[PDB]
This record gives C-alpha cells, structure tokens and sequence, in this order.
RNA sequence: UUUAAUAAAAAAAGUAUAUUUUUUUUUUUUUUAU
C-alpha cells in the first residue's frame, strides 16, 4: 500500500524518490530492513515532525 | 487483426 | 427494415433509465 | 509383404507399448482388404499375470501374431514361433545421481551386446528376420561395445554394506572390473556412515554388523533396529514387507474410478505408509482371500510376496499408536525428508531439490508441512514416492548429528502480481531513472 | 497469489482512511480488486454507442479521414507512440 | 385522450503536478528390469 500510491505518475519530487528509494531498498534486503523495524518497535520513543 | 479491441470485434445481438 | 426496425426499438429501450421513461417512447412512437 | 513367422517388436515403455499397439490396431482397422490378421499383444512389466500370459498365444488363422515388448524380451523371455524382429535399439536405464540425491529413468541406445541379444531372440526356430533401423557402420561405431557396469549404474549404498562386512579396509582393495566413479562410491560410503551403521574410524559398528546382518536396505535394517530397541516391531516389519515388494495398486482403463474408489476406501490420512498397513491388515483378515484382492485389485503375485517376506524376516529375528511407528521410521529416513515451500512447493532438505507428490499417492490432494519420502524419481516432473507426515520434533531428536542465519539474509521478495503493468519492474527508481534517460536520448 | 492475500485481514477500514494521509484521493474507496473481484464491466457501452451514432460511416463523414487517402477505417488502430512531447516532458523545461 | 423546444462571439491578460476500471487459472495421475 506505500508503492500503490506511485503506480502513476512518473514525475517525481525528491521527497517522493526519497520513499520510491526506501520501498525499492526493503524490497531487496528484506530481512536486514525486517530486523531494523523490530528493533524501532522496541528501542525508538522520541518520533520527527 | 491484432490492433482493433474487442468493442469493434463484438457484433451486437441483432446482427445474428 | 427487420434489422434496422430492432435496431430503433433497442435504442429506444436502452437508453432511458426508467421503466416508465421506456415505455413513454415506444407509446410515443 | 514377407513371410509367416511371430513378431517380436522392441519398445520401450508401457506408455510407448500402448501407443503403438493403438495405433497399429487402427492401422489394421485401416488395413481391411486382402491383408493377414495381426494378433497383437503387450508385454510390460506390472501387467496382469492372466494378460501377461496371453502374449504365448497361438498364431492366427493362417495370419500373423506380434508382439510389442519391452527389453523382458532381451535374456529372461523365451517366446515360441518368432520369426520376424524390429529392434529400434533403445532402452530406459537407471542413472542414480547420488549428490543430487535422485534417480533417472533415462532412453538410452543400445549397445552392442543388447542389440545381438534381440537379433538372436528372432531365431528360436530357424532362419529368421532381423530389421534394426538403422546403417552397419552406424551400428558398428555409435552404439556402444560392452554392457555397461551395474556397480557403476545402481546405488552401491547396499552393496558396500556387504563389502565392509566383509572386512575390506579398502575401496580400491576389492579391485571391481569395472569400479563406479569414487563420488558415487564416496556418497554412498557417506550416507552408509550416516545411517550410522559405520563408525566414525570407519569400521562397522555392532549394530551396524547387526544391520549389516539383515537383508533389506540399510535405511530400512536402521528402522529395523529401531523396531528391536523400541519393542514396536511388527507392524514396522510389516510396513518394510510392504516396502521392499513393487506397488500393489492396479490402474485399469475400464475400471479406473471404481479402483479410485477403492484406494480411497483403504488410505489412512496420517500418511501413505499407514495405507500399506491397512491394505495387508485386510488381507490378513481377509485371509489370503482372490475375491477380496480382485476387487481392491491389489495384486496376488505382489501380496503372496509381501505376506512371504514379512513371513521371512519374523522367521531371521526368531534366530498401534501412529505416533511410535512414525518415529521408529524417522529413525530410518532422517536422511530423505522435505520441507513445504509455498512458492515452489517443496524444497529438499539437502541440496534444495524442487519436487512433487505423486497423483497416485494418498497424500497427493492433502498437503503437510514436513514429510519424508521413501523414493524419488527424475522425469519431465520429480515425483516423490511413500510419503507420510512427519514434525520437526522427531527430526531433531532422532538426528541431533546430522544437523541441529543465512538464508534469511540472502533472501529477497517481490510485489504482488498486476495484469495491467506489463513489466513488474517498471514501478522501480531505478526503471523511471532508465525509462527517463531513453526518452531524453542519452545514453550511458 | 492467494496464499498471501490469506493474511490481509483489515483492509476496507485500511483502505478508508487513506484519506487522511493521501492528498490525491481515490474514487473506488469501497472495493478492493484483489479481495472482491471487478465488480462491474463497460465493455458493451462502447458497442452500443457505435450503433446509437449510427455507425463508422456516420461517424466518419464528420471526421477528416476522406482527405488522409487510408484504404480502409481499419488501419485507425496502431499503437501510436508521442513522439515530440514524449522527449520534451522530461526535459528543464519554463513553467510557461 | 391531448399541447410547452435554452444556447450560438470578439479583444486583452492568464494556466503548474499525479490522478486510474481495462483481457482465464495454469492447476495433469508414466517410473527399465523380479
Ligand atoms: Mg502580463
Ligand atoms: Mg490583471
């Protein structure tokens, strides 16, 4: 459901190449960024705006 | 033929 | 003059949302 | 156009016998005006003994009687009235790849030895015909000259068994005339120290001399140790007599569905090897019966035999929870297991073979996890054979040594499939970048 | 890929609230193509549009295709590639 | 049994960006010799 929203358009501003980059990372090393969310489960308490 | 779609290929009921 | 006279009465029946709407045209036909 | 005289025809399988049966008895068909009657019959292996027997048949009336046969015609048939031959001079042989951990039913040319066994199988009588499709000089340089070894051919994980009984501290000490390549022999040695009948020093053990002791296959003498020290022996036994005899299911044309029928009546869900029990517990309490076995259609031959060797085994040893037999065929068949993948079905524990469960199996519409298979067989599909279920419990504890990460880290995942995209790659950065610099015309 | 749709449980209400955190909204909010199927299809209208104007005839006499020189109506279907404006609506390009 | 009938163009200065409804799944039952 965060990729369906760039099924579209194919101009992009850097904040959506920035997501684009980040989905395209999780889905290469699956476990590495499956690992990071499950320590951001436990250890983060202080979010951005 | 491959490029007419399918609402061209399609006779209606009252053409058979 | 079949076909073309099936061809009037189904666009007259497929337009025309209504049932009664339907039948306004083809009485007025 | 020839001659009278029976016709021996070299096929190959029961599929390629039936074929061509079929299709020379819709030629006869055809051929209606001034042409000789063809008797025919198929010679396969598993073919019924009653319909085995009907190929010693005698000839026409004045006419011509064929039959299509497998390589059974080669050394152990002896047919009266043969006259005529047509050798194709092809085979199916068993290649048994080892590492990769199956067997392979492979058509094969035939060499020279197997192809002047077919020639001289036309003479019984006198002079005879031999028609082989093929040129001298063809015949003479591409088949090949001797027959090839069954040392280097077969599995040797029973063979070398008997050798280390014997006392060979050697391989190469044993000196065969034609010795396998040591990969095989090697990967046989090892999964025989698997099983751990041999010793770490490479000496048997005494229980494996005990194992070695017995006659069934080496996997089989662990389960039957198993059967001794966990006292559920009989039904164990009953299951390897089960084994060790070829399938006992008949598949007919005719009565197909009602066979289905009947196979549905006896298969057990927990497993395929519990099926084997219930199928030899009914003719037990059938009590050997022809009627009972003709209409189940389990064969005679193979039931007498199975009742023969469990007979056999009860006699070398003179001198029912699901759960215990389960186990005591862990203790077996650790080796020979899989794992249920749901993206490629099943995945072996070694190596990482794709396979598939056999249609004609009890387990084929159910699916369990983790299950362990008695044979497995390379064809156009792999094809697992005697499959039960099974849980990692019993894997780990019966085999702590064979094993107890990194295939979580190598792997990847791939989005959900769209029709409407016509490239599934064309969502990523990397795509619009390259999708952008094409039509902008640069190029890197 | 059933297998995995197995474990989707709570996605109308997902599928809702896309709303608050999507500037470009969706119209079809309620249906779901991998959970619920295509639950309608226009195809028929397209036909029935082509008799209600009358026909390629009465629709090509108002069109210029008597001045192209095609042999036939047939040859109107190509997959038809932009050319120009494909190239230039990548390109640094003014506002204006 | 009878009756209701809108519109209709010139000049000047503009305009962001993605928006979508469209075609079946591929699932085959066969193992040489005892
Ligand atoms: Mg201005
Ligand atoms: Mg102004």
């Amino acid at each position: 459901d965060l990729k369906d929203v760039y099924a579209s358009k194919v101009r992009l501003n850097a904040s959506e190449r920035e997501e684009l980059a980040l989905i395209e990372e999780a889905y290469d090393n699956p476990h590495d960024t499956l690992n990071r969310i499950k320590k951001y489960l436990l250890t983060q308490r202080v979010f951005k705006p | 033929n491959i490029h007419i779609p399918r609402y061209i290929r399609n006779q209606p009921w009252y053409y058979k | 003059n079949d076909v073309e006279f099936k061809k009037k009465i189904y666009l007259v029946l497929k337009s025309s949302l209504s049932g009664d709407e339907a039948a306004h045209k083809l009485l007025k036909l | 156009n020839e001659g009278p005289g029976d016709i021996l025809v070299f096929l190959t399988g029961q599929e390629e016998i039936d074929s061509c049966c079929e299709i020379l008895y819709d030629r006869v068909k055809t051929l209606g005006d001034s042409i000789g009657e063809l008797l025919i019959l198929p010679v396969y292996s598993a073919l019924p003994s009653e319909i085995q027997s009907k190929i010693f048949e005698p000839t026409p009336k004045g006419s011509r009687k064929v039959v299509f046969a497998t390589n059974i015609a080669e050394t152990s048939i002896t047919i009266d009235g043969i006259y005529y031959v047509v050798d194709p001079g092809f085979a199916k042989i068993n290649i048994y790849n080892a590492r990769a951990g199956i067997e392979q039913l492979i058509v094969s040319p035939i060499s020279q030895a197997q192809a002047n066994q077919r020639k001289g199988r036309a003479g019984r009588t006198g002079p005879g015909k031999c028609y082989r499709l093929y040129t001298e000089s063809a015949f003479y340089n591409e088949m090949l000259e001797n027959t090839v070894p069954e040392i280097q051919r077969q599995n040797l994980s029973h063979t070398i068994l008997m050798l280390k009984a014997m006392g060979i501290n050697d391989l190469l000490k044993f000196d065969f005339m034609d010795p396998p390549p040591k990969n095989l022999m090697l990967n046989a040695l090892t999964e025989l120290y698997h099983l751990q009948s041999l010793d770490d020093e490479g000496k048997l053990t005494n229980l494996g001399k005990e194992m070695s002791l017995f006659p069934m296959d080496p996997t089989l003498s662990r389960s039957l140790l198993s059967s001794v020290d966990n006292q559920c022996s009989d039904e164990i036994v009953t299951i390897i007599s089960m084994l060790s005899v070829q399938n006992v299911f008949y598949r007919p044309k005719d009565r197909q569905l009602e066979a289905d029928s009947k196979k549905a009546k006896f298969h057990h869900p927990y497993g395929d090897h519990l099926t084997l029990l219930n199928v030899y517990t009914r003719w037990q309490q059938a009590n050997y019966s022809e009627q009972y076995c003709k209409t189940n259609f389990l064969h005679f031959r193979h039931l007498k035999r199975a009742r023969d060797v469990k007979s056999q085994i009860s006699m070398i040893f003179k001198k029912s929870d699901p759960d215990l037999i389960r186990k005591t065929f862990v203790s077996g068949f650790f080796m020979n297991a899989a794992k249920r993948d749901s993206q490629v079905g099943y995945k072996t524990i070694n190596g990482g073979t794709e396979v598939g469960i056999h249609p004609s199996s009890s387990l084929y519409g159910k699916e369990y996890e983790y299950v362990m298979y008695h044979s497995i067989v390379l064809t156009s599909r792999e094809y697992m054979s005697q499959v039960t279920s099974i849980e990692p419990q019993w894997l780990l504890e019966v085999a702590p040594h064979f094993y107890k990460s990194q295939s979580r880290k190598k792997a990847k995942i791939i989005p959900l499939h769209n029709k409407f995209a016509k490239d599934q790659n064309s969502w990523r950065l990397s795509s619009i970048r390259q999708s952008r610099e094409r039509a902008l015309g640069i190029k890197r | 890929d059933r297998h995995t749709l197995a474990y989707d449980r709570g996605h109308r209400i997902r599928r809702e609230f896309k709303q608050y955190s999507l500037e470009r909204n969706s119209p079809f909010w309620w249906t779901n193509s991998h959970h619920d199927g295509k639950l309608w299809n226009l195809n028929a209208y397209r036909t029935d549009v082509i008799q209600a104007l009358g026909g390629i005839e009465t629709i090509l006499e108002h069109t210029l295709f008597k001045g192209t020189g095609f042999n036939s109506w047939e040859g109107l279907f190509w997959e038809k590639a932009s050319g120009f404006e494909d190239s230039m609506q990548f390109k640094k390009l003014t506002h204006a």
